[PDB]
């Protein structure tokens, strides 16, 4: 409207000021990275939408509870390979544990940490592996960090999925970057 | 399952950010389908650091449309990449419906078409099968006049006012083999409603991946 919006083909989530990311290989997957985080150096205004499926994975609730406190986050922690879905009370406990261990690792409030999972339904998370893995996460403000994070959220995907657009607001360069995953079980109905 | 994580350095509060994301989701992620199975885990999170140090964004801000467009394009780009990476896919399919009773109905019709297994397999076979498309229009649940439908596949109009046009099938097939995305356009001639949806072709590899072959 008042300035163009331009696509940056080599940008990602780390192209926006404040953000760092990483992914590592914990061994839930055979080869690919399977645990990652995006973090922000300051509390970031946050918004979310969630599947309306009545069968919902535990971490979606945990993330909603974090965001509900102040509408702000500093970390988003994700594991792939195991959905932590249909895992009942134990699965919910496990999602809270991931959030707590993430808060310790990044030295921020628990309510500034969101967590999620994607992969096999019904399987319980290997919590020694996941929790040790979270403590090793070293986010970097680099394109390599963003790509490592995107790998760490994939399941059946054949490729990473990045985006980045820039525009001007009040004469300031504003950047929107992003990553995604998804290849099967795709018919989103989120709110 | 799909996930998306979007970051920005825009200064914007959580309420206005949420309003934007909710609206944008309805025109991007909620308009894709690979296999019709809505997951237990789908989620999108957007984080705004404010480190660009703009004056806080709201719909009343003179540059709101700049920010809004950037966020919308980012979500659209990611949604399209998910659809393109549908298990076994060789093609992204984009369906645009115009002339619907309203934008919501255009979207529903577009998604019904891209979600049809007969449409998805026709595209894999490079078959410009408007019959399968119009069948999906018809069961969409939306306001439809069966005698006033136009269907195009790329630049080739295959059906005009519900009459086949005698288009070149060799040409249509040639288009379907080379196009990415494959674009299907529909005009229902009911009202002013418009909307897009995205999906992919249905191939042997979808079956191989999902049947453990």
């Amino acid at each position: 409207e008042t300035a163009n919006v331009l696509k940056l083909e080599t940008g990602s989530v780390t192209s926006a000021k404040g953000f760092s990311a990483v992914g590592i290989h914990t061994g839930v997957k055979r080869k690919r990275k399977d645990l990652g985080a995006i973090v922000c150096e300051v509390p970031a205004s946050s918004a979310a939408v969630y599947t309306l499926n009545k069968v919902q994975a535990a971490p979606l609730k945990v993330t909603q509870e974090s965001i509900a406190v102040e509408g702000k986050l500093q970390a988003m922690i994700v594991n792939s390979g195991i959905a932590n879905a249909c895992t009942g009370k134990r699965g919910l406990d496990d999602a809270y544990t991931m959030r707590a261990v993430g808060a310790e690792t990044f030295h921020i409030p628990e309510h500034y940490v969101a967590v999620t999972s994607t992969g096999v339904i019904g399987e319980f998370l290997p919590m020694d592996v996941i929790t040790n893995g979270i403590r090793q996460l070293k986010p970097e403000a680099t394109i390599e960090g963003a790509h490592a994070f995107n790998e760490a959220i994939l399941t059946t995907d054949t490729v990473e999925k990045h985006t980045c657009y820039q525009t001007i607001v009040n004469g300031k360069t504003v950047t929107v970057g992003g990553v995604a995953k998804g290849s099967g079980m795709i018919h989103p109905n989120m709110a | 399952t799909m996930l998306s994580f979007v970051t920005t350095d825009a200064n914007i509060d959580h309420g206005h950010l949420q309003g934007a994301l909710s609206a944008i989701t309805n025109e991007t992620f909620n308009r894709i389908t690979v296999d019709g199975d809505t997951s237990t885990n789908d989620m999108v999170v957007v984080m705004a650091s404010g480190l660009a140090e703009n004056e806080t964004l709201t719909p009343e801000h003179p540059d709101w449309a700049n920010f809004y467009k950037a966020l919308q394009l980012a979500c659209e780009d990611l949604a399209k990449q998910i659809a393109r990476d549908g298990e076994g896919a060789t093609k992204l399919i984009e369906v645009e419906v115009t002339g619907a009773a309203n934008d919501q109905e255009a979207g529903m019709v577009a998604k019904q078409i891209v979600g049809s297994d007969l449409v998805k397999t026709a595209i894999y076979g490079a078959d410009a099968n408007w019959g399968r498309i119009i069948c999906a229009i018809g069961y969409s649940g939306c306001e439809v006049n069966q005698e006033t439908i136009d269907i195009a596949i790329g630049p080739i109009v295959t059906l005009k006012q519900s009459e086949p046009t005698g288009f070149s099938e060799e040409e249509a097939t040639a288009y379907l083999k080379e196009a990415d995305p494959v674009k299907i356009s529909v005009n229902l001639h009911i009202g002013n409603g418009t909307g897009k949806a995205w999906g992919c072709d249905l191939t042997y590899d979808y079956v191989r991946i999902n049947a453990g072959y």
